[PDB]
């Protein structure tokens, strides 16, 4: 894989991404590495061209650092869940019950019940004023340690 | 909007208290 | 839309939060009118504030003093903003310590995180002739709101 | 907001006047409960009331004579007349003093020495005999009362 020179990924290495219009974070592939141009003003920012695996119709996608990261490979144990941790988990913000896209959320409690071990938290759907507060992480084996880039 | 239960305020206007 | 009457700290038709002096309990309310009368000690010209509950006009109209009286709550806290000997907005139930109930001013006393939750210990203000209740457990942590003033 | 319990004159949650049977004053009340009792003949509506300033007092049962619609208006001083029931505030046991919200049957009413005095029968309902001939101190604020 060729090294652009800088910034944290190869060429044709594969990352998570996260689309920007709905938050969620999704398997892309770094195609190209730039910086944005400085005629305008800056500031000088890697940009990382992506294009993202199951959806190639979105085409080459632009984004910043903040919205890559190396693909998640860990899933925490339930001893290794605490409040104030922000993971990788999966919700349905139309249909909360239900499978839907990866988001990260804050652990905000935990608990085992009769039935069953639940987690609730604050999900991350887009900027600090679109979170949603204690919302029930229906899939609590597949609560995913967050990567840092290098 | 807050959550809220129970009920009203205890204190109705009266207007010779 | 508001009518600024030339006196006191809120305008005809101004949504704000009334204190009820029995409960100590706040309650989303409307100024209706606002007169002024003669000071006890031959201060200033006292305000009285005439509201309206948004959900109780059973209630009818109740005339309060600038203490009972406050710009409607609106901002809610982080948890790293929580400290001890902080004034809060917090909803706690007295009668039924571990559900919903009322919105009460409190002085944060303690904040910890256990395995399971974040959890913040409150000395609930209670009505004027009513004692304060000490290290109440605030169910609700999301909610804690900011105090207004004027 | 006001809740309709299908019969009787007041609401749940609704605001009223309701009289202390171990005093047989009127206090701030609201309604919390209405029933039905027994009776034989008529069934009678029972109105459950709390006092606003008297939490410890809970939940009392009252018949409908000892509920009414809360005071609200006062009579300015040319519309008193004997004869009159209003409600006045009086003190049966320090009576030249505050106390609180008897019913009165206006007696009496002139000026002495530019002071306006009246003086009246006052009532207690069935908590005890009635009060003869006493002065009400507190002119300026006799209340007109209200009906279902």
């Amino acid at each position: 894989l060729i090294d652009p020179g800088f910034g944290f990924y190869k060429i044709n290495e594969f990352v998570d991404a996260r689309d920007l219009n709905m938050g969620a974070w999704f398997e892309a592939q770094i195609v190209k590495v730039t910086k944005t141009p400085a005629e305008d003003g800056g500031p000088e920012e890697i940009v990382y061209h992506v294009k993202y695996e199951d959806y190639p119709e979105n085409g080459v996608v632009q984004l910043r650092g903040k919205d890559v990261r190396p693909r998640a490979r860990t899933v925490y144990q339930w001893r290794q869940l605490e409040p104030g941790m922000i993971v990788m988990v999966n919700y349905n913000p139309d249909d909360p019950k239900e499978r839907g896209y990866w988001y990260d959320a804050e652990i905000q409690r935990k608990r085992e019940t009769r039935t069953q071990r639940e987690v609730f938290g604050k999900i991350l759907l887009g900027d600090a004023g679109d979170s949603l507060n204690d919302c029930r992480i229906m899939f609590v084996t597949e609560i995913y340690k967050i990567e840092e880039p290098g | 909007k807050r959550k809220s239960a129970g009920g009203g305020p205890s204190r109705a206007g009266s207007p010779r208290r």
